[PDB]
């Protein structure tokens, strides 16, 4: 997204952004 | 069929700026000095001819080196397209290949068009600054002293 | 200077910047054989080259 | 297709938005 | 690459050009 | 070519184009 | 469409898209 | 292929328009 | 074409646009 | 390829034009 | 995705960033 | 990279590049 | 390359371009 | 990859060059 | 060590001068074949590539 | 002229172009069944049109 501070979702399992 | 223009360059030119200009009695007595007579350096391109367009000042050349470029000011063409003959200045020169370079004109209108007693004909026009007859000039001497 | 004039050979955009930089005024300064002979003793400039 | 800086949970899988 | 406006007659099968 | 007045080479046989 | 306020046609079987 | 604001029902399957 | 008013050829019988 | 506004019929079959 | 010119060792095999 | 000196890493062997 | 006045690389064998 | 203008002699075979 | 320049370009490039080296560079004075008359400039800008 | 004033069926950039060159004033030749009725002897100006 635009502005990730720290919580990037790099990993494959993950599949919800917050705040994006 | 498809129609070409002639160019004529000239060297070293003293025409440099747009208020001093070469006047002549009549355009056949103009093209008599630039074209007939051999005052100033000049490269003719009669032998090869030209696909260009007044629209367009970009021109491209042949058989003019870069030390031949230096020192060219003025060009005079002719084109099938418009009866009348035109003279430009070339603003700028610039080098593009070892057998081209370029050159931009501007149109020298005051040369093309205002030779003779064309600007006599003008009708109802504001005056400034005109030299006068000696018929007028004594008539008018009071308001000038 | 300021008028209508063209040294040879030259290539005419360096010409119109000369014709506009001697409008401006240029100051020349004679050669004295010094590393910087643009820094001179004004007072002593003398009439004749 | 825009998002709001509101820290709005954003499920890739199954998230459906009604504005555009 | 470029071409003067000199009426260069060009040949696209054969032709060879040893400037730019 | 950039300006051609008259002398379009739509022809496949032909293979030169003068002037450009 | 440019301005589609609620009324978006994600569904595949509407084919009508109303004011746009 | 421009649309006026003026709530045309547009219809993808079989709508047609005379005007560009 | 540029400007169409109402002589569109979407047909494809039509081959020839007039005035375009 | 350009073309004057001048309803100048063209078909696209077979139309041929000479100027560029 | 953007790095700061400090001499950060990356490893293109291994390396992961927890920053955008 | 956008700055590199001397270090280039041309050779495949390498997979780290610093200060990049 | 920029500006190759007359010995341009166009032949095949030759694989060096001096100045450039 | 910037070639100075000094008559390098670059080989495109096995030329390799240090700086960017 | 020749180069190969135009004067229509400004822009040129150094082999062996270092941005140390580069530091200070006023004037330089350049004389190419392709035209005889010799030239001098002012090195208005320097830029590290 | 200078004011707000809009002339019927008008299209309003034309209405604009109209504003300020009436503003910067405009001279009415009247028609004499002339070539150019543009240029006229104006000594002769008379009041009744």
């Amino acid at each position: 997204s635009t502005l990730p501070q720290s919580k990037v979702n790099i990993d494959v399992d993950n599949t919800v952004l917050d705040y994006a | 069929d498809r129609k070409l223009t002639h160019f004529k360059f000239f060297y070293n030119t003293p025409l440099t700026d747009y208020q001093n200009t070469i006047h002549f009695s009549s355009n056949n007595e103009r093209d008599n000095y630039f074209l007939n007579e051999n005052h100033f350096n000049a490269i003719d391109y009669k032998n090869i001819p030209f696909n260009f367009i007044r629209d367009r000042n970009m021109v491209n050349l042949e058989q003019m080196s870069w030390q031949d470029a230096q020192g060219i000011n003025y060009c005079t063409f002719k084109s099938d397209f418009e009866n009348r003959r035109y003279y430009a200045f070339v603003n700028q020169i610039e080098y593009v290949n070892d057998h081209v370079t370029r050159m931009y004109l501007v149109i020298d209108t005051v040369m093309t068009y205002t030779q003779g007693n064309v600007l006599s004909t003008v009708q109802n026009a504001f005056v400034e600054r005109q030299h006068l007859p000696r018929d007028v000039y004594n008539y008018l001497l009071p308001s000038l002293r | 200077m300021r008028g209508t004039y063209t040294i040879d050979g030259i290539d005419p955009m360096l010409l119109e910047q000369l014709k506009v930089l001697l409008e401006t005024g240029v100051r020349f300064w004679h050669n004295d054989g010094t590393n910087n002979p643009m820094a001179q003793n004004v007072f002593k400039n003398k009439f004749r080259k």
